[PDB]
């Protein structure tokens, strides 16, 4: 369903706080 | 994580929550204590934008 | 105290909106070519006030007593001069400093004293077969005035009044603030050309005179004039005629506007600060050229309602008859430890026993006490003179 | 005396007040007072213990001292306001987004 | 002497002193201690302010 490939679906593999001010 | 650590600190006060303060000082007295945790608060964030 | 009408119709009043009137010079300090806010009282735009009337060629004559609030903008829209002076009191019943400035067709009489005002006071005039002019005859305002802090009498001056109808030809409009001893009043006057509703037209109004006099004002009513010619019996029944004008009352609010200062030093535009998302983003960016982006302003807060209270039911109440005023302690170096708990305690039950000469709480607000929950309270119990009281503090050798 | 130390036995003259939950209102408990929604809680607790603080040193859950039942600490504090407007050049239509 | 609620709005006495200009030395009119040079303006204020 993504517009990815088997080696850029690998790099992905590899790698409360709004309550105080810290939004992201 | 700092920025979590320097809530909790008491920067030379009694506390570091701004609700018990003020149920135990009256606000004519509490000014010198609530002045401190804003003073020490401005320095962590001038850090953390740094 | 003076008298009253009879049968008063009393019509039931509209509403009408602000359109950019409320704006006056908040300090005395000139100000040209710089775009910046203000926090001072004035009156928010698009608002809803009561719109009064007074059209009498029936018998449209209202006038209640409406509390006076901090900041309180007063348009009135009078064609033949029908609206005089004003009171400003609390009770209004010689027991209270009132202010009492009434525009009387002689002069201005401005006394600060304790006068007596009855149910419904206003003035009366009489329209003479012979003299085509607009005198005063009736006088009931007050009766008696004795005690008095300040009194003013204006410069003798000649007005025969106004007479026209169909549509308005002046604008006056008054400011009343009280700010601890000063009480500004902002009077301008515009020559309005129109039949009614408000103008939609922008001016700035100037201070006239402050009064440094301390009262205080609770309530107010403004006070009008009836017409008594000679076609009417002219007295308090019937025959009077309440006249043909209509006053804007309105609040001022806490608000701030976006004052814009041209070359000459007067306030010719007014953003609000605080009422809508397109005029907020004006103030914020002091500009009044908002570019196509995104912007950010403030976040999403939500204000609590009710406040519970989770505390252990205890029914029982501290010994409060052997800890203080006994018959003998303990010395200053051999004190006792009291364990004092599982019960209720109180200072405010204190007094009824011995009364206390010295309670200075040291680390602690002595007005805190029961707001936090009280937790191993020990009893130090010593017996010692007056010299070294000065010595007990949590810091002194 | 302490304040903050141990559970509560003495408080002041104070009364109770009924327990209203799922709302965003000002609870009080052992005398420390917050703001929060008391939701719900089916985490395990300690026969023994009062207050919880987490990572983040902030009041969690707490122990009834009536009910005796573990209710967590939520604010409702929590949103953004920004309002985005295509210039007051060309149209009076804004769009106040909801973060 | 009293002071009630209102402010002071008596401040005697009150003394003067003379007037220079083209000169960058100091001065205090009103209430407000200034140090520079008195040159003409051509703008002018409000008479309330």
């Amino acid at each position: 369903p993504s517009k990815r490939s088997f080696i850029e679906d690998l790099l992905f593999n590899k790698v409360a706080q709004k309550f105080n001010g810290l939004t992201v | 994580n700092t920025l979590v650590k320097q809530l909790s600190s008491n920067f030379g006060a009694i506390s570091s929550v701004l609700n018990d303060i003020l149920s135990r000082l009256d606000p004519p007295e509490a000014e010198v204590q609530i002045d401190r945790l804003i003073t020490g608060r401005l320095q962590s964030l001038q850090t953390y934008v740094t | 105290q003076c008298v009253n009408l009879t049968t008063r119709t009393q019509l039931p009043p509209a509403y009408t909106n602000s359109f950019t009137r409320g704006v006056y010079y908040p300090d005395k300090v000139f100000r040209s070519s710089v775009l910046h806010s203000t926090q001072d009282l004035f009156l928010p735009f698009f608002s809803n006030v009561t719109w009064f009337h007074a059209i009498h060629v029936t018998k449209r004559f209202d006038n209640p007593v409406l509390p006076f609030n901090d900041g309180v903008y007063f348009a009135s829209t009078e064609k033949s001069n029908i609206i005089r002076g004003w009171i400003f009191g609390t009770t209004l019943d010689s027991k209270t400093q009132s202010l009492l400035i009434v525009n009387n067709a002689t002069n201005v009489v401005i006394k600060v004293c304790e006068f007596q005002f009855c149910n419904d006071p206003f003035l009366g005039v009489y329209y003479h077969k012979n003299n085509k002019s607009w005198m005063e005859s009736e006088f009931r305002v007050y009766s008696s005035a004795n005690n008095c802090t300040f009194e003013y009498v204006s410069q003798p001056f000649l007005m025969d009044l106004e007479g026209k109808q169909g549509n308005f030809k002046n604008l006056r409009e008054f400011v009343f603030k009280n700010i601890d001893g000063y009480f500004k009043i902002y009077s301008k006057h515009t020559p309005i050309n129109l039949v009614r509703d408000l103008p939609q037209g922008f001016s700035a109004l100037e201070p006239l005179v402050d009064l440094p006099i301390g009262i205080n004002i609770t309530r107010f009513q403004t006070l009008l004039a009836l017409h008594r010619s000679y076609l009417t019996p002219g007295d308090s029944s019937s025959g009077w005629t309440a006249g043909a004008a209509a006053y804007y009352v309105g609040y001022l609010q806490p608000r701030t506007f976006l004052l814009k200062y041209n070359e000459n030093g007067t306030i010719t535009d007014a953003v609000d600060c605080a009422l809508d998302p397109l005029s907020e983003t004006k103030c914020t960016l002091k500009s009044f050229t908002v570019e196509k982006g995104i912007y950010q302003t403030s976040n999403f807060r939500v204000q609590p309602t009710e406040s519970i209270v989770r505390f252990p039911n205890i029914t029982n109440l501290c010994p409060f008859g052997e800890v203080f005023n006994a018959t003998r302690f303990a010395s200053v170096y051999a004190w006792n430890r009291k364990r004092i708990s599982n019960c209720v305690a109180d200072y405010s039950v204190l007094y009824n026993s011995a009364s206390f000469s010295t309670f200075k709480c040291y680390g602690v607000s002595p007005t805190k006490l029961n707001d936090l929950c009280f937790t191993n309270v020990y009893a130090d119990s010593f017996v010692i003179r007056g010299d070294e009281v000065r010595q007990i503090a949590p810091g002194q050798t | 005396f302490e304040l903050l130390h141990a559970p509560a036995t003495v408080c002041g003259p104070k009364k109770s007040t009924n327990l209203v939950k799922n709302k965003c209102v000002n609870f009080n408990f052992n005398g420390l007072t917050g703001t929060g929604v008391l939701t719900e809680s089916n985490k395990k607790f300690l026969p023994f213990q009062q207050f919880g603080r987490d990572i983040a040193d902030t009041t969690d859950a707490v122990r009834d001292p009536q009910t005796l039942e573990i209710l967590d600490i939520t604010p409702c504090s929590f949103g953004g306001v920004s309002v985005i407007t295509p210039g007051t050049n060309t149209s009076n239509q804004v769009a106040v987004l909801y973060q």
